[PDB]
DNA sequence: TATAATGGGAGCCTCTGATGCA
DNA sequence: TGCATCAGAGCCCAAAAT
């Protein structure tokens, strides 16, 4: 499912974190902080690891993503090239 | 100062709440203030009732509630948060077998709240949801374009709530039904509804040749089950015709209120058109095991009756505003809400299979993510959700009242022809005929008329006064276009003595057609001329004297007016400018009667009758979406007695509670040495000296410091290789200090980033070795002022990670925002306009001594070229100037209403009283007529302006009544050879300012795949030299200029490098090479399995990849 | 790695050219 | 062989896009 492939066990961990955050938001009436997710995940989990796990789980977005209500421009057109001198 | 108001028309009712189209629509959608048991089935409530019960265990909806917003509005804008409320729903899960009931209140996420002024705050930015015009649901009969004597019957439900059905009488004679692009004989569908030949023969027999086209023997032979299965096999080929499957599909197509929704407006229009009563919003019902018809037979009866020409049957005008309705904020949002709810329901059914069929709660069953996403998608990414226009208060008020035919569920721009863009006769009193965009969107984006309101069904209604006998009542009836067509409606200016019509013949409309009529024939009368036009259009004095094409620009440009530090209301107003400020919500008023306790720049404390002490904080120098400064100023003093509704503070662009979009300047209409050419404008340096047309602007700059695989970005004052000169204005932490002046190139926030791992080139190895300095690990990534920007630093916000109350997006250690303000004086290239469509850019700023001046020494402010008037036919600006002249000397301002205004005699009268002040003063001061005044008078009587034989004073007065004066050229001292029109004009500085638009690039950023320069000023972009520009170079035969555009100045990498190096070395630029995008094209065609080969004259391959891509 | 489970779901212009029927 | 019906082809530029 992911453009950047993730090991099945890591996908399992990511999804657990989703369910957990959703539980916390369902009991708390608002999105949880990193720390609240870390308590709910048990020992071994601190706020730093929740953030790092969410960072790893970020999916790319399309270069062909539209800018504007005309069909005339793409997101990639606004990205400079840092490689070529 | 004195305010003299003209006009005799008394308007019995005030303008409606101007944002009610937004505020009331959303109030009805949320029903937040209604206790749940008392809610109507509408909006959010109706969406829940539609989605539930979820059958499969059964999950049922009880009621919903909305909490309080986690953060107030000001806080949301600060923290880039959406202003929203928590949504909960009490749901009960039931096991129909066991009887077990578990009930719980589940949290569904948040829903955005509308602020007091009818807007939203979405991720910190203010947004407006634009209303969408579209075809009303219902049953229409339109003429068949192919076959003249035939018609098409179209049954239209609400968008996404069912298929359209088309009924046609085919050339073969059988009546066909078209659904989802498939056609069949309608007779089959009639048989499924349980109709028999006996009922149909007797019903439709009256229309001779058509009923036989309906008769099909084979269809009547089969019972309703066989006809239903037959239809399912026709509509869904290849799907096995299980009897339960067919019922399900046809039910979903016709009788299901969940899958098929006519409007409530759809139901009324059908009932009214066909003369029946509908039990619901579906075309038929499923009752007692069979299908029972509602709609089809009445539409068929009318369809045949139309083809046959039976009296009382008409085709429908589809651009009539009876058949066109508005979808406001509530309806649009509720639609997306309904969508998110359907997705959530899919998840529920899917969760009702898996897991334990025994232990399940509603909290375990519901995933609210689909709903949150549907709402989040609508507010951020919808086309109807727009960045609020808050250039000046009138901008957002106008934005809230705009009507679009575009957007989801609507017209595209090429697919929209003349019919939709037209001003329909029914736009009268409903949609402004003037205020629409110039260009491609003309007629597609429109504006609600001033007295117009959208009814519950979504139709625009306009007020009229009842007229009984010859007497005009004060009872106003709001009418739709359909009901307006019944009566004879007199114009609002028809003369009245008391409540009686005083004319023997009155001017009225019957179905929009103008006609002369007896007072006995008058059923209603217009409330006001104001009701025909939008609010912006209603702000143009002497509009009756302006050609509509220029009034269009006048309306639209008031939207672009910049709030000025010295802003004033116009000397000629229309009488709407107070109400606009009050509905705008920019200005601050007193709640009840009281006395002012405290007055500050920052706050005003008022003690009311109740004894309670109320404190009003004032918004000071806040940055709008467009960067204009919204700031409120206290207009009262300590100890002042105020009444209810008395002004406390002026908002932006208001002066003592009146809308102030500009300044009142002294204008001379005359050519000036070509600086006036082709709409350019000449202004006096006095305008800058006295700070007229000066405006405050604030720009927001932002920078993130994040974690990298290479180490932390740090926001720091320690930046490699920078002098103390460069760091002077940075604090300890690296943020520029408040009050510092920053110019292009200056550091705003200092930042270091860890250098990507790289091996220093042998040149750097040798350089580092020669100087004996370790190459630092970090690079200077600091945020700097872009080219052309800068100002004074007025604010800094710093947010780190791990400090109370703040959590950033993953990876971001800290975020810094720097707010930079600038006081902008008017300059060359800035754009000015008046309310009549006169617009021009400032081309010259002259010193006061060069400015044309009056005999008494007064220089004019602005010089406008008369060549702009005659082709444009906007004469209102002339009348405004004349009346403005009188007011300049009399020290007064006027209210001249639209179409009932100051007329010429009255303006002449004021001009006469003014001349006494301009001249009689001089004669007493001991000065006689000037020699040059005599010369001007000579040429003037040669022009037929003055009567020969009169005294010099008498002739000067004759010219002054024509609004012309003697004018001296400040360069020479000699007069202008003829008397010139001079007066006070209201002129605005628009949002298009050269400071923002001026841009240039030598080299800069290139694009990833094409290696061509990026676009736009913000990216340091290059100009696009496009197909048409290339044609121009081709037609000139400039081959080398063109080749440069195509290679060295763009994507030729080797070439562009070589050109730069040559120019800094003084060599001529080298011969260009292959453009990189051609290599891209070749490789893209190879990816398409086409071999593209560049060949020489011998037809041998030429390698443009220089060996790199071949093994 | 084992109660049994067996067919989906959304839907709304003009000119030119080839193709399928009198 | 001569004629509908339909599929596929097009529909300004630059600026900007907050
Ligand atoms: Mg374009």
């Amino acid at each position: 499912a992911r453009t950047i492939r993730i090991p099945v066990h890591m996908v399992e961990t990511i999804n657990k974190l989703s369910r957990t955050a959703r539980q916390l938001q369902q009991e708390l009436g608002r999105e949880p902080t990193y720390e609240e997710i870390a308590e709910a995940m048990g020992p071994g989990w601190d706020a730093k690891r929740v953030e790092e796990t969410l960072k790893i789980a970020q999916e790319p977005v399309s270069l062909e993503t539209p800018i504007g209500d005309e069909k005339d421009s793409f997101y990639g057109d606004f990205i400079p090239d840092e490689h070529l001198p | 100062m004195e305010i003299k108001r003209f006009g005799r028309i008394r308007e019995v009712i005030p303008l409606p709440p101007l944002t009610e189209i937004q505020v009331e629509s959303y109030r009805r959608a949320l029903q937040a203030d209604v206790p749940p048991e008392k809610r109507e089935n509408v909006g959010i409530q109706a969406a829940f009732r539609e989605t539930f019960p979820i059958e499969e265990l059964v999950l049922d909806f009880l009621e919903y509630r909305l909490g309080e917003p986690p953060f107030p509005q000001d806080e949301c804008r600060e923290k880039d948060l959406t202003y929203q409320a928590p949504l909960y729903a009490r749901l009960q899960l039931i096991h129909k077998d066991t009887g077990l009931i578990k009930e719980d209140e589940v949290f569904l996420g948040h829903i955005p709240l509308m602020t007091e002024d009818g807007s939203f705050i979405i991720n910190g930015a203010d947004r407006v949801i634009v209303s969408q015009i579209h075809r009303s649901p219902g049953v229409y009969f339109t003429p068949d374009p192919a076959r003249p004597g035939r018609y098409i019957a179209s049954i239209i439900p609400l968008p996404k709530r069912g298929p359209w059905i088309d009924l046609e009488v085919e050339p073969n004679g059988v009546v066909s039904m078209k659904v989802n692009k498939r056609k069949f004989p309608l007779v089959l569908l009639l048989r499924v509804l349980g109709y028999d030949q006996e009922t149909l023969a007797r019903e439709l027999g009256a229309y001779g040749e058509l009923v036989q086209g309906l008769m099909d023997e084979s269809v009547f032979a089969m019972r309703p089950e066989e006809a239903l299965i037959r239809l399912f096999t026709l509509l869904r080929p290849g799907d096995p015709p299980k009897r339960d499957k067919a019922v399900a599909y046809v039910y979903g197509l016709i009788a299901d209120p969940r899958r098929y929704d006519l409007g409530e407006a759809g139901r009324y229009k059908a009932e009214e058109k066909l003369g029946i009563r509908l039990s619901g919003r579906t075309l038929a019902r499923f009752e007692d095991g069979e299908f029972k018809d509602e709609v089809f037979l009445p539409t068929l009866r009318y369809l045949f009756a139309l083809t046959a020409g039976v009296p009382g049957h008409e085709v429908d005008d589809i651009d009539h505003l009876g058949n066109r309705r508005i979808r406001t904020v509530g309806e649009l949002m509720t639609d997306q809400f309904r969508v998110g709810l359907a997705r959530l329901a899919r998840g529920v059914r899917e969760r009702m299979l898996m897991g334990s069929e025994d232990s399940l709660t509603p909290a375990k069953l519901v995933n609210s993510r689909p709903l949150e996403a549907a709402i989040r998608e609508f507010f951020s990414r919808s086309q109807l959700s727009q960045f609020k226009d808050e250039t000046n208060p009138l901008s957002s008020l106008r934005h809230k009242r705009r009507i679009s035919a575009l957007g989801p569920g609507g017209l595209t721009r090429e697919r929209a022809g003349f019919d939709v863009r037209d001003v329909h006769r029914t736009h009268y009193g409903r949609i402004c005929p003037v205020e629409t965009p110039e260009g491609a969107n003309i007629g597609l984006i429109t504006s609600l008329a001033a007295y117009a309101r959208v009814d519950e069904l979504g139709f625009i209604r306009t007020p009229y006064r009842r007229v009984v006998g010859g007497v005009v009542t004060d009872e106003v009836v709001y009418m739709t276009a359909t009901e307006e067509d019944r009566y004879t409606i007199a114009q609002a200016n028809t003369p009245l003595e008391g409540n009686r019509i005083a004319a023997e013949r009155v001017v009225a409309r019957r179905k929009g057609e103008p006609v002369i009529v007896s007072p006995e024939e008058v059923e209603f009368m217009d409330v006001s001329p104001k009701q025909v036009f939008s609010v912006n259009t209603n702000l143009i004095p002497f509009l009756e004297h302006d050609d509509a094409n220029r009034a269009l620009m006048g309306s639209n440009m008031q939207t672009q007016a910049v709030p000025l530090i010295r802003a004033q209301a116009p000397v000629v107003m229309t009488g709407l400018e107070e109400r606009v400020v009050r509905d705008s919500l920019a200005a601050l008023y007193a709640e009840e009667d009281g006395e002012v306790a405290k007055v500050d720049g920052n706050r005003i404390v008022v003690r009311y009758e109740d004894g309670r002490l109320v404190e009003y904080p004032l918004r000071r120098f806040y940055r709008s979406n467009q960067g204009t400064a919204l700031d409120q100023r206290p207009r009262v003093v300590v100890g002042q007695r105020v009444r209810k509704g008395d002004l406390l503070a002026d908002g932006p662009a208001s002066e003592n509670g009146f809308l102030a979009l500009g300044q009142n300047v002294l204008v001379a209409i005359m050519p000036f040495d070509g600086y006036n050419f082709e709409d350019a404008i000449v202004i006096s340096e006095e305008l800058l000296k006295r700070d007229f047309y000066t405006s405050i602007h604030i720009e927001r700059y932002e920078i993130e410091a994040r974690d990298t695989k290479l180490g932390p970005e740090r926001i720091t004052r320690d930046i490699p290789h920078l002098s103390e000169a460069a760091l002077r204005d940075l604090d300890e932490e690296g943020v520029v200090r408040i009050g510092a002046e920053v110019k292009p190139g200056d550091i705003l926030v200092g930042r270091t980033s860890f250098k990507g791992e790289s091996e220093p080139t042998p040149e750097e190895r040798l350089l580092r070795s020669i100087f004996g300095e370790k190459a630092r690990d970090v690079k200077d990534t600091s945020l700097r002022v872009p080219p052309g920007e800068g100002g004074i630093v007025v604010r800094t916000v710093r947010l780190r990670r791990g400090d109370p109350g703040v959590e950033l997006k993953p990876g971001v250690r800290e975020v810094v925002r720097v707010y930079v303000a600038q006081k902008r004086k008017l300059q060359v290239g800035d754009k000015l306009a008046n309310r009549h469509g006169n617009k021009g850019v400032v081309a010259k700023i002259l010193p006061v001594e060069d400015m044309p001046h009056l005999p008494d020494g007064t220089p004019v402010d602005v010089i406008l070229n008369p060549l702009g008037v005659p082709s444009r036919m906007n004469l209102g600006q002339i009348l405004e100037t004349h009346l403005g002249l009188a007011g300049y000397f009399l020290g007064q301002r006027y209210i001249s209403p639209i179409f009932d205004g100051a007329k010429e005699p009255e303006i002449k009268e004021l001009l006469a009283q003014a001349f006494e002040v301009y001249f009689g003063k001089r004669k007493g001061e001991g000065f006689g007529v000037d020699k040059r005044e005599v010369e001007v008078l000579r040429r003037a009587e040669k022009l037929g302006l003055v009567t020969p034989g009169k005294t010099p004073e008498e002739q000067l007065k004759e010219l002054f009544l024509q609004g012309k004066v003697v004018l001296y050229d400040g360069r020479t001292g000699e007069p202008i050879e003829g008397p010139i029109v001079v007066g006070q004009m209201f002129i605005m500085k628009l949002y298009h300012m050269v400071e923002d638009k001026m841009h240039a690039r030598s080299t800069g950023p290139y694009s990833l795949i094409t290696q061509q320069p990026l676009g736009g000023k913000a990216q340091f972009g290059g100009q696009r030299f496009g197909e048409m520009e290339v044609w121009a170079l081709e037609a000139y035969g400039a081959a080398h200029t063109l080749q440069e555009m195509l290679t060295l100045k763009s994507d030729d990498i080797e070439g562009r490098n070589a050109a730069y190096e040559a120019i800094i070395k003084g060599e001529d630029v080298p011969e260009p090479s292959v453009p990189e995008s051609f290599r891209v094209l070749v490789k893209e065609l190879q990816a398409l399995a086409l071999d593209v080969q560049t060949l020489d004259e011998k037809d041998n391959p030429v390698d443009i990849f220089e060996g790199l891509a071949s093994k």
